[PDB]
């Protein structure tokens, strides 16, 4: 289950991401979407300078952090 | 900014159109569908009773 | 601008109702026809007996 | 490494480049634009193409959200449940291996959205699909964890019946059934 | 569309909040009263101005309603049409000239 369910919840999450790059960035739909997963003590930084290069709950296109 | 705001006034427009066209084309097809299943029905059963 | 934001939006608002009536209205035409269809392929076919009723 | 960290997740229109500083946008945008991490990211697309109305794509957004929640919610509880063996959560609770893979491995992509989830048919049916498969699978979870533990308590009250010499006995473990006391002229005695 | 007033002080709250219910974006207007209205949720001459949003959905329509009478916003059934407008405008003026009258005379009663 911690296998099966996790790519359920993973797949959710993507209908999810694409749910809102359908909603906040506007259709014809195209993402440049992706997942970076952030050194362990890097994850306020990042939110700090995403946040930053953010040309705008989370502000701008989704940014939700997973995990 | 203004071409933010124009920006989302064009994906509000792009959307909505998307949306009717849609709906208009899946209308349409499943209106000719269904006229050419009723026109069959209608003809099989005059035929039925011609016969 | 904001005005032109919402002339725009009220735009395509009307052309989305415009198409949405001329969908109907194209569906009601094909059915329309299609009845039309059926029908002479009805009288068609009555027509075929009634010459083999005659032919008998 | 940072293979068992949180993973941060974007989803930047491809359109602009959202680099504040300059720089250049998608490669050059990870690359410089969230220099500051410098961490790996990428990801490719898996569109759930089907577009509903407006109307529909925020309802379905806010029931994303609560699907969100409730695997979430479940994924804690398989944690929660793997704890009870303890071996993974002894180790990094990221650790258990999904997709013949860690947990990073597998994220460096998500194509697996391709045929078992849905076969692009709706959003909100897809939604509504994997919402229910995931409850199932999470209720099939808990009834297991729930048996798990009903076994624990039943083994643990068994074990709580002192071996006799008290108000309870050792009749597993005595000589009392075993005693010339069994059976009387038209009795049986019992007696400690 | 959206058609209603709400206080002019809270305009900014209304404006982010209908960006943010609705993940995307969605038309919006605004226009400061002149002379403030004697709520009588607020029990006060507050400020107010009027508020105007459109959406496509009927559902997003129904979320706006729900959201607006959430805070404190009253509505207004307005008419697109120019000929529909004056028309309603005409006779909430009609109604209202006999209520002047009548406001008058009855506190002029009442005075008396």
């Amino acid at each position: 289950a911690y296998v099966d369910v996790f790519i359920n919840w993973f797949h959710i999450k993507a209908l999810r991401v694409y749910v809102e790059s359908v909603l906040r960035y506007g259709l014809p739909p195209h993402f440049n979407i992706k997942i970076i997963a952030v050194p362990p003590k890097n994850l306020s930084k990042c939110k700090s300078e995403l946040i930053d290069a953010f040309g705008f709950y989370e502000p701008f296109v989704m940014y939700i952090i997973n995990l | 900014t203004p071409n933010q705001v124009n920006d989302e006034l064009n994906k509000m427009q792009a959307f909505i159109r998307k949306e009717a066209e849609e709906k208009a084309k899946e209308i349409q097809l499943k209106a000719d569908q269904e006229y050419e299943i009723e026109k069959t029905n209608i003809v099989r059963n005059e035929t039925n009773n011609i016969d | 601008s904001q005005k032109n934001g919402i002339a725009t939006l009220l735009q395509a608002e009307k052309e989305a109702h415009e198409i949405v009536s001329k969908a109907r209205k194209y569906r009601q035409d094909k059915l329309k026809q299609a009845k039309t269809d059926a029908a002479k392929e009805i009288d068609s076919y009555k027509i075929q007996k009634d010459k083999e009723l005659k032919e008998f | 490494l940072y293979t068992a960290n949180d993973f941060i997740l974007i989803s930047l229109p491809q359109n602009a480049q959202p680099v504040t500083a300059p720089g250049s946008k998608t490669d050059s945008w990870f690359n410089e634009t969230l220099i500051g991490g410098r961490a790996f990211v990428s990801d490719f697309k898996i569109p759930e193409f089907k577009i509903g109305s407006l109307d529909t794509l925020i309802v379905e957004s806010e029931e994303l959200s609560k699907v969100d929640n409730q695997i979430g919610a479940s994924i804690g509880k398989i944690i929660e449940i793997l704890q009870g063996l303890n071996e993974t959560s002894t180790n990094a609770y990221r650790t258990l291996p999904i997709n013949n893979m860690p947990v990073p491995e597998y994220l460096e992509n998500f194509q697996w959205q391709t045929r078992k989830f849905k076969l692009d048919k709706s959003i909100k049916d897809l939604i509504t699909l994997i919402s229910n498969e995931s409850s199932q699978l999470d209720a099939d979870v808990r009834a297991t964890y729930a048996n798990y533990n009903s076994a624990k308590t039943n083994l643990a009250a068994a074990e709580r019946k002192k071996t006799g010499d008290l108000s309870v006995r050792s009749l597993h473990d005595i000589v009392k059934p075993e005693d010339f006391v069994l059976n009387s002229e038209h009795l049986t005695t019992v007696l400690v | 569309y959206v058609t209603g007033v709400i206080a002019r002080d809270k305009v900014a709250t209304l404006e982010q909040i209908l960006w943010r219910v609705l993940r995307g974006n969605l038309f919006f207007k605004t226009v400061e009263i002149e002379q403030p209205v004697y709520d009588v949720k607020t029990r006060e001459y507050k400020h107010k101005n009027a508020f105007i949003v459109f959406s496509h959905g009927d559902l997003i329509i129904k979320r706006i309603r729900k959201i607006a009478e959430s805070l404190d916003a009253n509505l207004y059934d307005v008419d697109s049409s120019n000929e529909g407008r004056s028309q309603q405008l005409a006779k909430v003026n009609k109604n209202l000239s006999d209520l002047y009258t009548v406001l008058k005379t009855t506190s002029t009663t009442l005075e008396s």
